[PDB]
RNA sequence: UCUAAGCGCGCACCCCGCCUCGCGCCCCGCCCGGCCGCGCGCCCCAGCCCCGUGCCCCGUCGCCGAGCGGCCCCCGCCCGGG
RNA sequence: CUUCGAUGUCGGCUCUUCCUACCGUCCGCGCGCACCGGCGCGGAAGCGUCGGAUUGUUCACCCGUUCAAGGGAUCGUGAGCU
RNA sequence: CGGAACGGCGUCGGCCGGUCCCGACA
């Protein structure tokens, strides 16, 4: 609308499916709610996904899979996501997917720990 | 839904010794609606019953789509009134594929369920010869354009438990 | 404590019923600027033909038809909930409803359903009304108060933010193991 | 009433077609009367 | 009780197994905090459950055994049935194994 | 990628700036400001140009972009020059008293067909009525806002009504001779 | 071009006022007592100005106060005359 | 179809609500609308829709008047009456 | 959003035609 159109090399945020977190480059616009994404050092097998599955990147790739491969390894995009706000939250988030029940349980009194601590902390320091 | 390439003859008869193979591509979910098409197709346009005769082979045929290809469809259909033809083109990765589409929106906006529906022909229109305006926007490859559904972050809403500390911006 | 600026009449109603069923006892605040979906006419209207609906022998036995918009989002909570059996009953008191936020839950952290909000389900144009307006035209007689009343505590949550950064920046400047190991060993919280 | 200002007024009065279903005034070139849901009947009158 | 030091993880027990014609009182429908998804309730399935009979002031423990919906609630059958005044009530799922 | 757009180049005089729908023109003979939150709307400035862009038009979408780009272009207009509705008072027997009641806010009508009822008109904020000098029965309404002025006008119009009768035969009242965008 | 986005005017109708009733609640007086909790930026979504988080532990070890709310809290008849 | 080990059955009176497919009045609009007056609409149930001669009569018809629409509620209304 | 013969420039999707660099008296 005012930034960010689905142009091909915009990098996406796949939400749904069984690819979600995963980031792949749209490379052809099928239509008005779908698109064709094909991440290459992601994952993402070339496929067509609604727009609705794929939220959208602000970095756009400057652009088969060997040949978008190819640019991915130079276009420097894919790594500057990862350090943005979206991509750090991403790589912090893959961490909670790969917790299980008892590593559910150090985390929940470990924050009791900092849920107290910010209250002790916020009461001396007023 | 699914792109299968079947054979039929009439039965062998002494009058005739070996009946001509005859050859379709039927577009179906799976082999036994497929061989139900063809020998709906058959009865209706070779005289032939299955009854009275025998399917020889139902290749199933896939495809790789690498690319998107412009694809043009001409089916009939039945209404509340009677028949009518339609060409309804669909770009999409895979002709299986697009008679997938085809299926959705003539049953979406038409109301055809996939029995009425029946494909006269199915075909890879190239880009410079497209007839409908939706396809022709894609024909063209700058294709810059909002994203249409931003606000389905809904669906996101529902993990996060619909408790939020603020609405979220889009 | 749900603030109801912007959430729809119906789907509000919805999370915060089974919420009070579950038995989690919840306030709604700002309650006027809620919005019932489709064209102030209509919606109007429907209204005023709800309440058209009276005992024709009492109409003191009829049907309550409540005004004050409070009351219209939790008479919608009401049917959703089973008001006649115990645990019904124990949910609706379970519920307060403040049209506007009063002094009574102005401290307390306020949080939003995102998903039942207009904003992220009507489509634009759709055409909204909010209930305080449909409020004033059945018989609300109590709507400048309660945007006097809003403006004035707005102002003093105004003069309050610029306090509010003081304190907090701060806790955060005095940063002198949990921030290091719950949300950052292995595990990313 | 002078003769330009009996032509301003039929301009704002007897210068429009009425539906024959609406009976609703509607503008000269019209297609379909605005107050008439649809309708291709229209007449217009002169004093 | 030999509840005290428990870390435990939060619950509410929504209602009994049931249909809209008949209330199988043998189960009952446990809503777990955190667990959004049918697959999610595998961390949480074969756990020992504990709700403290607000009367009583026993703990009345209990076992969950498999998830009632796509959505991730968790059928339970506790020791003994629960009264029914616990409804809507709330359970404590136990982190530590004892 | 279908889009519905149309572009205004800025005449020089006006200074025209639009932060998110809201549109504020300057110009020498004024301000004038008007809301566009209604519509989805992608206004931009930049270059000179103020281009409408509405996005995925289905259907009724199509038509607003050229609407919108209209008001832009009305509300330059006024500032550069200014809206000027000429009103004349038609009559037969009966004759109209109409004055400049206040400080041009405010006009009254008086003696239409005999009527003991004084209708009395106000204005719009910015649209000054005044009694036109070069014709004679006929008020000028001068405002840079032409939705105001227009408005204004119709008042006048609708105040001054036969009550019943044929209207065709028995008319009177005031309708606008012509709109004019010079010289207020 | 009346309408699509807006925008004006607008009916013995309608909704509220006046008016009748009014559960409860407020203030003062008498007494002035106990109990309970712990928590706020706003605004906007076609700028959405950094989005797509956070909390996720109401007994789990939290509970002092301060300060803001709540919550209970209290008040004769008979007997003559109207 | 329900009622025959019983649903009081005609009209009037008295009284209460209701419905619009609105006769007058309210707001427009159209005329073969100059005016008066008529006539056709759309929104509209708020208020008005009477007093009498004959007849058990609902109805009918006539005479008046501020000129007088249509119906429903177990053919509203018999432990209300006549 | 019981319902018809019928209408509709509400909005999408077709079909049968044509005119259209010769620009749909100039």
């Amino acid at each position: 609308s005012y930034h960010r159109f689905v142009e091909a090399g915009r990098l996406v945020y796949l939400g749904d499916g069984p690819d979600k977190g995963k980031l792949a480059v749209i490379v052809d616009i099928l239509s008005t709610a779908a698109v064709l994404i094909d991440g290459p050092t992601t994952g993402v097998k070339r496929q067509v996904v609604s727009l609705r599955w794929a939220m959208l990147t602000d970095q756009v790739i400057n652009i088969t899979t060997e040949q978008l491969k190819k640019e991915i390894e130079a276009s420097p995009a894919i790594d500057t996501f990862m350090n943005s706000v979206w991509g750090k939250k991403i790589q912090q988030q893959r961490l909670r997917a790969k917790a299980t029940f008892e590593d559910m349980g150090k985390i929940a009194k470990l924050r009791r720990e900092r849920k107290m601590a910010m209250k002790r902390i916020a009461m001396s320091i007023k | 839904m699914q792109k299968y390439i079947v054979y039929g003859r009439r039965l062998p008869s002494e009058k005739f010794p070996e009946p001509e193979v005859f050859r379709m591509t039927i577009y179906a979910p799976n082999e036994i609606v497929a061989k139900s098409r063809f020998w709906y197709h058959l009865k209706s346009l070779k005289k032939i019953k299955r009854t009275h005769g025998e399917i020889l082979d139902c290749q199933h045929i896939e495809e790789n789509g690498d690319f998107v290809k412009n694809f043009g469809v001409l089916l009939r259909y039945r209404s509340r009134v009677g028949q009518h033809n339609m060409y309804r083109e669909v770009r999409e990765t895979t002709s299986a594929r697009a008679m997938d589409k085809v299926y959705s929106e003539m049953a979406g906006q038409c109301r055809a369920r996939y029995h009425d529906i029946q494909i006269i022909n199915v075909k890879e229109v190239a880009d410079e010869d497209v007839r409908r305006e939706k396809v022709a926007m894609f024909t063209q490859k700058g294709v810059r354009f909002p994203h249409p559904c931003p606000y389905v972050h809904v669906k996101r809403a529902a993990r996060t438990a619909r408790f939020q500390d603020r609405a979220p911006h889009v | 404590v749900i603030d109801c600026k912007g959430h729809i009449l119906g789907r509000l109603s919805a999370i915060v019923a089974k919420e009070l069923l579950h038995g989690h006892e919840v306030a709604l605040v700002r309650c006027e600027k809620a919005i019932i979906s489709g064209a102030f006419r209509d919606v109007k209207a429907h209204y005023l033909k709800k309440m058209h609906k009276r005992t024709n022998f009492n109409h003191l036995r009829g049907p309550f038809h409540f005004r004050a918009p409070a009351e219209i989002v939790r008479r919608t909570i009401r049917g959703m909930i089973p008001y006649k059996t115990v645990r019904g009953s124990d949910a609706m008191s379970r519920l307060r409803v403040y049209d506007g936020i009063p002094p009574c839950c102005a401290r307390y952290k306020r949080v939003v359903c995102p998903s039942a909000m207009a904003y992220l389900c009507l489509r634009p144009e759709r055409r909204r009304c909010e209930v305080g307006r449909v409020a004033h035209e059945i018989g609300w007689q109590h709507a400048a108060d309660v945007e006097r009343y809003e403006k004035r505590r707005l102002e003093e949550c105004d003069k309050w933010y610029q306090d509010k950064i003081q304190i907090d920046k701060k806790i955060a400047e005095a940063a002198e193991l949990q921030r290091i190991n719950a949300e950052l060993a292995k595990y990313g919280y | 009433m002078e003769p330009t200002l009996i032509n301003l007024a039929r301009e704002y009065n007897q210068n429009m077609m009425i539906c024959r279903h609406c009976y609703a005034r509607n503008p000269l070139r019209a297609t379909n009367c605005r107050r008439c849901r649809g309708t291709n009947l229209r007449k217009k009158k002169l004093s | 009780e030999e509840i005290k030091g428990k870390t435990f993880l939060p619950a509410i027990f929504v209602g009994y197994q049931r249909s809209r014609a008949k209330q199988r009182e043998n189960v009952a429908l446990v809503k777990v905090s955190g667990i959004y998804t049918r697959a999610e309730t595998d961390k949480v399935l074969g756990r020992l459950i504990a709700i403290i009979h607000s009367k009583s002031g026993k703990p009345i423990f209990g076992k969950i055994c498999r998830p009632h919906g796509n959505s991730g609630m968790v059928r339970a059958r506790f020791y003994t049935n629960l009264p029914g005044q616990l409804m809507g009530h709330k359970v404590r799922v136990f982190y530590d194994n004892i | 990628p279908l889009c519905s757009s149309m572009t205004i180049k800025v005449p020089t005089d006006v200074e025209c700036t639009i932060n998110k729908r809201v549109v504020t023109v300057k110009g020498k003979k004024g301000t004038l400001v008007r809301d566009f939150s209604h519509a989805p709307l992608d206004i931009t400035h930049a270059n000179d140009t103020i281009s409408v862009a509405v996005w995925f038009p289905r259907g009724k979408r199509n038509a607003l972009p050229r609407t919108i780009c209209s008001h832009i272009e009305n509300m330059f207009k006024g500032v550069t020059y200014g809206f000027e509705y000429k009103m004349r008072l038609a009559y037969a027997h009966f004759p109209i008293a109409a004055t400049v009641v206040d400080n041009n806010k405010a006009i009254e009508i008086r003696n239409f067909m005999h009527q003991i009822k004084t209708r009395r008109i106000e204005c719009l904020p910015g649209v000054t009525i005044a009694m036109s000098t070069n014709v004679k029965d006929e008020l000028i309404l001068r405002g840079i806002s032409i939705e105001d002025v227009s408005h204004t006008a119709a008042r006048i119009h609708e105040s001054l009504k036969v009550p019943n009768k044929d209207l065709r035969k028995f008319l009177d009242g005031c309708y606008v001779s012509s709109r004019g965008l010079q010289e207020q």
